[PDB]
């Protein structure tokens, strides 16, 4: 009973450790999956928006510069 | 007196049986002592498979066991 529970909980600990590793790696996969290309696309479209603002900003600069 | 002679003679055959008996017992204990040495190995292996079954049972019960 004593050594029984010892080995049992020891195996539970090892299993739980492997489970933690699995969840951890799952989060790792999620980030490495497509989050980086997603934000790259976001920044790309944002860059396009800056090209949009590149025109009208000139007029505001002109207003400041008379 | 004659009774005593008869008694001493019976006692003599008794004592001879005693010595033969005990000599056989000496051989018995000696044999078992030699055997004993050839048992601890098996005992160790027995307890090894015992605790193997115990621990694997505990772990199977922990995981999705497939018993009755």
């Amino acid at each position: 009973t004593l050594t029984e529970e010892l080995e049992k909980l020891e195996q539970q600990i090892t299993l739980t450790l492997q489970e933690i590793d699995s969840n951890f790696a799952k989060a790792h996969r999620i980030v490495t999956t497509s989050i980086l290309p997603l934000v790259e696309q976001y920044g790309e479209h944002s860059r396009a928006v800056w090209e949009a603002t590149k025109f009208w900003k000139q007029f505001f600069e002109a207003s400041a510069n008379v | 007196s004659p009774h005593e002679h008869q008694q001493n003679l019976l006692l003599s055959r008794i004592i001879t049986n005693v010595e033969k008996l005990n000599e056989a017992i000496m051989v018995m204990n000696k044999t078992l002592q030699e055997i004993n040495i050839q048992n601890m190995n098996i005992e160790l292996v027995a307890q090894m498979f015992k605790n193997y079954q115990s621990n694997v049972l505990f772990h199977l019960e922990a995981t999705d066991n497939l018993k009755d």
